[PDB]
């Protein structure tokens, strides 16, 4: 009652900024955010154009069933990753790509450490995460029909010394899977979601809708306090 | 370019109704408040009507409360005003003004070329302008003086105290707002100084186009009060 | 060999200056300040809540009039605000919602920001329109910016991830001069009153000194066990202080080139995220990841108080350049000015 | 050979009411305190649920702090309050039980929604909508048990044993049926939809099959509130239709349904103090928010 | 070549570094405590202002 005309027309502004703000994060609450990892080349290109169809952090958005995807690609992110991983604490849920033909590759650095091996640290590193302890995971794994090949080739005790050894793809499979989905040490309040990739590109957006409608449905059981 | 055009003017027969229309381009109109001003032939300036952002608040002057009525189209960048049953002293050029209202903006900033009408045969802060002319030459340095009914000063530091001036044939154009701020492109000779009641406007030097009517308007309080301006002659 | 004969020229280098640095410690701070009365118990009291942003609060600083400050948050907004009155005056929308810092012009008219994008946008908020438009988008970083902070309306520093910082030219959108010599992520920079000097803290446990016209490294300040995340000036431009992950802040003399104070507490062993000094520089405030902060005499290292009432991380905080209110920005979304009560 | 009859209907009124009714009182204020004051503290973000939780629970509260007056009367054996107090006190009462049981079948029908409307994007789960709906249903309880004033007018007796027989079976009759029998229908059609979603859901998909742990939740809810409040209603109702004239026993068994009235009322109010732990207390989240608070 | 030049310029901004002077350490302290000691009075948050002063009283 103390306030000038021009004070009056202030206040009336702020509403209205307070309202488009309102509004805006109502529009943006309900979108699915997805963020994507791998270790080097892991078909993760692949992924990205099976989904669709220098700058620092890559978004890529695309439509499924009437639902919103944003996937977030940090690859090109060469500095410390504990400096800025809390960034993505709150998003739905992690697709790391995994590459099975890599089980008898080398990197090319020590000529010691095959890429596979390299790749369990980075899951470990991930899963076990301080920021991501309610975070569900969702594990591709890629190139089946390379693995099927070079099963013959080479044995898959070049990687796993305590392999029992069956030397077949469906085998062969199931152990790495089996090896993967070890390393999760709170298997209570996270869930991993295996998938092997195959070259259709309409089996990989569909499994990746059902992975997130059960994360969304389990999230809204566990507010109502049914869960 | 900012721009505001206006239309619907003319001759009109008393009792009558009319529209007037006044088309924004070049600036984002949805986030102005916008007025209506009038001025009769020969005479000095009258606040009409002001309509919000939003369109949340309007304000009409004692004058014209239950015949006009102010609205705005944001889609099609458009400003109306209805108005009927017009009398023989609603004669005037009607002018379209733009002004935000946020912490140190500049309202009445921009003013539109004006639209002509021609009908066929309480408490008001008073503003005072003592005098009505004066003759002067090139190089000198000129005070123009006014003063008011009520204190201008507002509890928050702020004094509420607007400067326009009007050359021949041209819309009016702001020089100070609050009583010592300087308008965007306006040469520094201007300034403004005042307290309370007495104010007082100083140019510095002097050319060639300063010449024309100067008036001092209060944004206190509505009904948004101007005073007769003070006429600079070569 | 060559290399063995360089690196023990350095190592010898080394034990030069060590023995140089320590032949000029006569006597320590606290000896000499053992003699001034304590500042006594400093309580401050919350007078406004600034409420609007929906996500976690990144970083904030005041303008120079004192009454309008801008905040930055990772929902996508800038937002400035008027703290007498707590209106809103201008939200602005971002590209990258990946912001991590924030900066006010000293004039006024220009606002800058950056994140995990790798450029600085430049935002004029005096635009004939009545909308907020984007002036210039710095880009040549080659990882994430850090810190900004503006010497005039055309000239701007920064820090990024890639271990460099760089002094740009806003008009052409070319970087002048760059600076390297930092073996680990650059996380904070500071300018003297002067703009003549500033100083960095990186990732590899130091802390650095820079001329900006002839773009050298002057000095380098280590002490440290972990990596920097904030660092200050003090008021008359001769010392500074710097806060890291070892749960410890400590203080620097640029003529004696060496550390004079540390603070630090049994009860404390996070990190701290934010440091800075008042209008004398008597006392300093920190802020941890404890959700709330301290206030420390600078001259006896002795606590004084703390501020509390955040219920997250506190990621920014600015002192006003009159020096009569404290702001504080968290990860709970909501900001906090804080005064004292006579 | 009702003389055994009336002294263990006199030991019944004068033990098991007051002894129950204490501990009742005793439990039901420690838990809604706890739910209160962590809702008014710990608490962010308000939603539908949120809401609808909280009403209810502030219903018990409300409905709790009006016992201890009844407990001291039934010790001692007389009223030392008041007329004014009498009809202050059993008023309250029932308005709290009946807003209470809305409470709960609203609480349903937002769980329904939840799961058929995810993200929250009907005109239901609006927190307007919400509020509005609890005035509503506060007030239309409040009407709704307006008629009752005159019929306990007094030395103050129990609702079920004053005034008229005619009135009292007509308005008991109405209340039974607009008051708990279409809330219960309400409640149980949207949780068999619930049931039936949550069943395809796990049929449907490996994942860990967990889904069965809602499931038996969501029978619980159903199962506990017909078990305390059916005997209840249907023991007022013919211990009511007993004093009427046309039905003259004129014999011992006047007396016995009436015990059979007494003991089932204080079970009844047990859904007051069973709620704040079923509800509330067997959420994990609001288990870590008020361990979070604790900390702090 | 790559590490060679990498030493040579580390010796090099080593060598510049060691040509300033220093001041003793009692002197730079005795500094920091006059310029607090100077500027005392206007520091409002070491030192309370009167509430018909504080721009921020509610
Ligand atoms: O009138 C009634 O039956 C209710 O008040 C309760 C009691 O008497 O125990």
């Amino acid at each position: 009652c103390t306030l000038s005309a021009e004070d009056k027309a202030a206040v009336e502004r702020s509403k209205m900024i307070d309202r488009n703000l309102r509004e805006d994060g109502e529009k943006a609450a309900r979108e699915v955010k997805l963020l994507l990892l791998g270790a080097g080349e892991s078909g993760k290109s692949t992924i990205v154009k099976q989904m669709k169809i220098t700058t620092g952090i890559v978004e890529t958005h695309f439509t499924f069933k009437d639902l919103h995807f944003k996937m977030f690609d940090v690859g090109g992110q060469r500095s410390e990753r504990k400096k800025w991983i809390h960034c993505f604490e709150g998003v739905t849920a992690i697709i790391f790509c995994v590459a099975l033909s890599d089980y008898d590759l080398v990197l090319a650095e020590d000529e010691e450490m095959n890429r596979m091996h390299e790749s369990m640290k980075l899951f470990d590193s991930i899963c076990n995460n301080k920021w991501f302890t309610d975070t569900s995971i969702i594990l591709f794994l890629n190139k089946k029909d390379l693995f099927e090949e070079k099963i013959k080739k080479s044995p898959l005790t070049i990687c796993y010394p305590e392999y029992a050894g069956s030397n077949t793809y469906e085998e062969a499979a199931a152990y790495i899977q089996c090896q993967f989905e070890d390393l999760n040490k709170r298997k209570d309040t996270k869930e991993i979601y295996t998938h092997f990739t195959c070259a259709t590109d309409t089996k990989n957006v569909q499994f990746v809708f059902d992975a997130v409608t059960d994360v969304i449905i389990k999230n809204n059981l566990k507010d109502c306090g049914l869960f | 370019d900012v721009q505001l055009v206006e239309s619907g003017g003319g001759l009109v027969q008393p009792g009558g109704s009319r529209k007037l229309s006044c088309s924004a381009s070049g600036f984002a109109f949805s986030s102005f408040g916008m007025h209506w001003v009038r001025q009769a032939p020969e005479k000095g300036l009258e606040w009409v009507a002001y309509i919000s952002s939003g369109s949340g608040t309007i304000y009409y002057a004692d004058t014209v409360k239950g015949r006009f009525t102010i609205s705005r189209d944001d889609p099609k960048n458009t400003l109306f005003l209805q108005m009927t049953s017009l009398r023989s002293e609603d004669t005037a050029m009607y002018y379209c003004v733009r002004s935000i209202y946020y912490y140190g903006s500049s309202p009445f900033d921009f003013w539109g070329q004006g639209t002509t009408l021609t009908v066929s045969s309480g408490s008001d802060i008073v503003m005072t302008q003592a005098t009505s002319s004066v003759p002067v030459t090139p190089g000198e340095s000129v005070s123009i003086s006014c003063r008011s009914s009520k204190s201008l000063l507002h509890s928050n530091g702020n004094t509420y105290l607007y400067w326009f001036l009007q050359r021949p044939g041209q819309s009016p154009q702001l020089l100070i707002y609050r009583m010592s701020n300087l308008a965007s492109g306006v040469p520094d000779r201007f300034s403004g100084s005042g307290s309370g009641t007495a104010f007082t406007l100083t140019i510095s030097r002097l050319e060639a186009e300063d010449v024309g009517v100067y008036y001092c308007m209060q944004h206190l309080e509505y009904p948004l009060t101007f005073g007769a301006g003070t006429k600079l002659e070569l | 060999s060559e290399l063995d004969q360089l690196r023990q020229e350095a190592e010898q280098l080394k034990n030069q200056i060590r023995d140089a640095r320590k032949a000029c410690a006569d006597a320590t701070l606290s000896q000499i300040t053992n003699n001034i009365d304590p500042v006594g118990r400093i309580q401050m009291r919350t007078r406004r809540t600034l409420r609007g942003h929906l996500a976690k609060i990144y970083a904030m600083h005041w303008g120079t009039d004192s009454r309008l400050l801008v905040s930055a948050s990772q929902d996508g907004k800038l937002i400035i605000w008027d703290s007498y009155t707590t209106n809103k005056v201008h939200a602005i929308p971002l590209r990258s919602s990946w912001v991590m810092t924030c900066a006010y012009a000293p004039s006024g008219n220009y606002v800058a920001c950056g994140g995990l994008d790798n450029i600085c946008s430049i935002y004029n908020l005096k635009t004939r329109e009545g909308n907020v438009r984007v002036s210039r988008e710095l880009a040549g970083h080659t990882g994430y910016l850090s810190c900004c902070r503006f010497l005039d309306d055309n000239q701007i520093v920064t820090s990024s991830g890639d271990t460099t910082c760089a002094l740009w030219d806003i008009e052409t959108g070319q970087q002048t001069t760059t600076f390297t010599g930092h073996t680990g992520d650059v996380m904070s920079l500071s300018l003297a009153p002067d703009t003549r000097l500033f100083v960095s803290g990186a990732c590899d446990a130091s802390a650095k000194l820079w001329d900006v016209r002839e773009g050298m490294c002057r000095q380098t300040f280590t002490g440290h066990e972990s990596d920097i995340n904030a660092i200050c000036f003090f008021p008359n431009g001769n010392a500074f202080a710097t806060g890291s992950d070892d749960a410890t802040c400590r203080l620097f003399d640029l003529r004696a080139d060496q550390e004079l104070m540390t603070y630090s507490h049994d009860n404390i062993i996070c990190g701290i995220t934010s440091v800075s000094f008042s209008k004398s520089g008597r006392l300093l405030l920190a802020g941890y990841d404890d959700f709330n902060c301290n206030v420390w005499d600078a001259l006896k290292a002795d606590r004084a108080g703390v501020l509390a009432g955040h219920d997250n991380r506190v990621s920014c905080l600015g002192v006003t350049d009159d020096g009569m209110a404290v702001a504080t920005g968290s990860w709970d979304s909501f900001l906090k000015i804080w005064n004292g009560s006579s | 050979t009702c003389k055994n009859w009336l002294a263990a209907e006199a030991a019944l009124e004068k033990y098991y009411l007051s002894i129950f009714y204490g501990i009742e009182f005793v439990v039901g204020v420690l838990g809604n305190t706890i739910v209160v004051f962590g809702y008014l503290f710990c608490l962010k973000n308000w939603n539908s649920s949120n809401i609808y939780l909280f009403n209810l629970s502030i219903s018990d509260l409300a409905f709790l702090c009006t016992l201890p007056m009844l407990i001291r009367s039934y010790a001692n054996g007389n009223w030392i309050y008041g007329d004014v107090l009498c009809i202050s006190n059993r008023y309250v009462l029932h308005a709290n039980l009946y807003t209470s049981i809305l409470f709960l079948t609203f609480i349903s029908i937002d769980r329904y929604l939840i799961i058929k409307y995810p993200f929250r994007e009907h005109l239901l789960q609006k927190k307007e909508f919400a509020i509005l709906i609890s005035l509503a249903i506060w007030v239309l309880v409040t009407l709704e048990l307006l008629p009752i004033l005159p019929l306990i007018n007094p030395t103050c007796n129990d609702y079920a044993s004053s005034g008229d027989p005619n009135y009292n079976l007509i308005y008991s009759m109405c209340l039974t049926l607009l008051g708990f029998l279409i809330p219960l229908f309400v409640m149980c059609f949207f949780y068999y939809k619930i049931a039936l979603f949550l069943k395809q859901r796990n049929r449907q998909l490996a994942t860990a099959l967990p889904l069965e742990k809602p499931l038996n939740l969501v029978i619980m809810a159903v199962v506990i509130f017909s078990v305390l409040f059916t005997p209840y209603h249907v023991m007022r109702n013919v211990r009511i239709a007993s004093r009427l004239g046309s039905w003259k026993q004129y014999q011992c068994t006047q007396v016995v349904i009436n015990s059979f009235y007494i003991v089932t009322r204080p079970l009844a109010f047990l859904n007051s103090v069973i709620n704040p732990v079923f509800y509330f207390l067997l959420g994990d989240h609001f288990r870590e928010m008020l361990m979070n608070k604790l900390r702090h | 070549t790559a590490s060679i030049a990498q030493a040579r310029k580390l010796v090099e901004q080593l060598k510049m570094e060691a040509n300033i002077d220093r001041i003793k350490v009692s002197k730079a302290a005795a500094d920091l405590m006059a310029y607090c000691e100077a500027h005392a009075k206007e520091d409002p948050l070491l030192t309370p202002v009167p509430a018909s002063e504080n721009p921020f009283r509610e």
